[PDB]
């Protein structure tokens, strides 16, 4: 990534709803980014997954144990930082697209 | 081998997560369009 | 072996959970 990236405000989107006249969007004309920057606020991990090197043609088998934790481990984080984030965008989304 | 299924699953959820993106992006032209 | 099983099993689960978020953001017809 070409910038360090802080981590945004906590999601501009608990908002309800008051007519008078106006439309409560003018406040994110100001700004070109307004909604994706949302969006890619929802999306922004907070742990990963490390790129993994392969395992040689010389290396000694693992214990299966061993292999069942780092699955695990690894599931439980594509669970918790991408596949909850990306239903999340896609909740805000649908709410956008329906106003 | 479980090492070539974590990181093509990575790589496969990062795709997903430039599709949501670019769909914010049409989302936005139809806003200011509605403005 | 069960846990050579059990990690068959949950490789089955994430890769269906991945393939019904593909199957879920795909119908998305944002629109």
């Amino acid at each position: 990534l070409s910038t360090v990236h802080p981590a945004s405000p906590p999601l501009l989107c608990t908002r309800e709803d008051v007519e008078v006249a106006e439309s409560p969007l003018r406040v994110l004309a100001e700004t070109p980014d307004s909604f994706e920057k949302h969006i890619r606020s929802i999306l922004q991990r907070s742990v990963a997954n490390p790129a993994f090197l392969k395992a040689s043609e010389k290396d000694i088998a693992p214990p299966p144990e061993e292999c069942l934790q780092l699955l695990s481990r690894a599931t439980q984080v594509f669970r918790e930082q991408y596949i909850l984030k990306q239903d999340l965008a896609k909740e805000e989304i649908q709410r956008r697209v329906k106003l | 081998q479980l090492e070539s299924l974590i990181n093509k699953w990575s790589l496969e959820l990062e795709d997903q997560e430039r599709h949501f993106l670019q769909q914010a992006t049409q989302v936005n032209a139809w806003d200011r369009t509605l403005i | 072996d069960p846990v050579m099983a059990g990690i068959g099993e949950e490789i089955a689960h994430f890769q269906k959970e991945l393939e019904e978020l593909k199957a879920r953001t795909s119908k998305a017809c944002f629109q």
